[PDB]
């Protein structure tokens, strides 16, 4: 099968299935997709922090049981749990520096350049000092439970696109 | 190819089939 | 280009384009079934044993993709005695230089060995394994296999049974 | 042909199957 | 230029300065050494019993914020809190199986062979059956604030000495 | 050099030193 | 003392001191700094070529020893970078897992706006790794010119210092 | 802190004495 190597505290880690499904991951096959979820309680996670919003990361390869042909593949995870946060007009998105490099940005399918231009045209300014800050105009949004973002990272190797529904919460 | 990230888990789904080469 | 060609090689390990790799020597084919790595014996970063006018032609290859999120990572090694067979009479001769790979199983049209209810002897094949593995096969379309576990990947390396 | 080492006096070739396994949900 | 990372439960929780200072750490700049301390009620310690002694376990490793270079230090803590605890000739330390073997045994500032003569000869009986357990001859200590005992540990690798006054607990 | 838990009732300290321990002293 | 570990091919081995030293890399320390010197034959390089331009990645950690300290200490280096012409001197950069971000030129930062590149006589061609063109005139013509390209890699800054003297 | 590059070697010199805290 497929067992879990985890990256963790720097050191790496092999988890067969049964450890993984008791330890807060899932495994799901579909004739499309190989499924693989992590709960926020899952192990090997590591819990960044900007302001009052989480940015979990987990650094996961499956890594084949059958070695004839051997086949790794990353499987890296980046959420911003507590993203957004809401105020009378903005919708605020924060990621901490976590080794990722924001590399593009989607909103609604629409991918925006990073040009400062184009991005205060699309409603949206970004801080650099401390971590991600974005600050999201709520008006360009199309109502609740309809806007998605995509925070494509550049995360140790890997490129990691994010997506978070932009509902106040 | 993308992480989804809801307010409960982290879900990322993966394709069985390898892309080819040209 | 997809798909990177992962080399090892003295002790190092190059990372080659589509394009670049082509240029020094390999070829990559695609089925619906099945990704082909292909490697002439000129390919770069080949490494390559003697025996007794045997030679074993050895490729570290790991296919890395240049993808976004599945990072995906293959290895191929490739593991060929090119000049296997060698005939004289009664005798057809396969000789394997020590090199690392652990002989895992010997497969003689689609017979395999490891678990059949007959013997190596009984197959006709005598191994010698004090200066690396000699296959003794009796002379009197045919194919072998030789399956190798080689830094924990296992190997299995096909050549025909003809007489060169 | 299938992840095996295909030897000629020219050329190595070897067959990646392109359909990845399951883990644990397909065959246990 | 530092963060504290603390590893919990399967999980680690990346905590600036003033974080870390919020759930009960505190980091000192001093030009000779960088200094760590954390209270018994810190976030995210480990905490074992071993009958009358508690025993607390912070798996902290500092990750520096500036990344030109990238340092990770390793500063694991591990206290017996309520040890030692004497009877009338006899100072008893009590460690639980908590997955850190016991490594060295100093004594006033005298490293021992880990030896049943070597440990008697300084007045240390040591039983690891149920846990690890301590008996030093209160007679063979000085019998001031300054009697001292540490014990090396490898916690999942790591080395960590545990410097305890050997003052009775009360 | 090195680097010890000092233990008391109340609080766990470590003092790591700041100078890297060279290669070949 | 220490040890260096090498994350070569998907694994990370650990070298002592004195294999490592066998094996390519040397260690110094002075009091100010720690030096850690590997050639281009080292033991676990992963190398990375753009049109005949090896790109040298070293994955390398200093490990310690009761305080266990880890120090990661990444290499990356265009051995053969810049190729010149009569009018450019031109710097090719494999992709290899590392985020350009910053781009200094004999100690001039330029903050990479692409117009304010064009404007400093750089053309910068994102198409198929990073290809600096840079003005000859722009360079001192002398053992001092210099070029730094900063990236992000594995979650660190990484300054490559290397000389735009014409390749050899 | 910064790699060097020369023909011939890949350098890089770490300071020796731990940054403070902030
Ligand atoms: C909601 O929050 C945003 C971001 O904090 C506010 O937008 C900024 O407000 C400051 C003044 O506090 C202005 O100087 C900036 O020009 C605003 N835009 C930015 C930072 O992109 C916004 O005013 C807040 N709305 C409230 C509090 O109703
Ligand atoms: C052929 O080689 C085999 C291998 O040792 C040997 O036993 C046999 O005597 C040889 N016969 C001839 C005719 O060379
Ligand atoms: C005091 O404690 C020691 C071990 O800690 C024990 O052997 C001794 O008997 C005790 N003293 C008594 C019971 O008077
Ligand atoms: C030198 O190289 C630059 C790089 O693009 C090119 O623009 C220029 O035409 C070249 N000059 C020659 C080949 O004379």
């Amino acid at each position: 099968f497929w067992d879990l190597e985890v990256k963790f505290t720097g050191q790496t880690s092999l988890l067969g299935m049964s450890e993984a499904r008791q330890r807060g991951y899932q495994f799901s096959s579909d004739p499309y997709y190989l499924t693989v979820q992590a709960s926020y309680s899952a192990f090997g996670l590591n819990v960044f922090n900007l302001e009052n919003q989480r940015l979990y990361v987990a650094d996961l390869r499956l890594v084949s049981q059958f070695g004839s042909p051997r086949i790794s593949i990353d499987t890296p995870m980046i959420c911003a749990r507590d993203s957004p946060s809401c105020n009378s007009t903005h919708a605020t998105v924060l990621i901490p520096f976590f080794g990722g490099v924001l590399t593009g940005i989607n909103v609604n399918s629409v991918n925006i350049q990073l040009s400062s231009y184009s991005l205060q045209q699309h409603g949206i300014t970004l801080d650099s000092r401390n971590g991600y800050r974005l600050y999201i105009k709520r008006s360009t949004l199309k109502g609740d439970r309809n806007d998605v973002l995509v925070l494509t990272f550049i995360y140790y190797g890997k490129t990691v696109p994010m997506l978070i529904s932009l509902v106040c919460s | 190819s993308v992480v989804t990230c809801t307010k409960d888990s982290m879900t990322v789904r993966i394709p069985r089939t390898l892309s080819g080469f040209d």
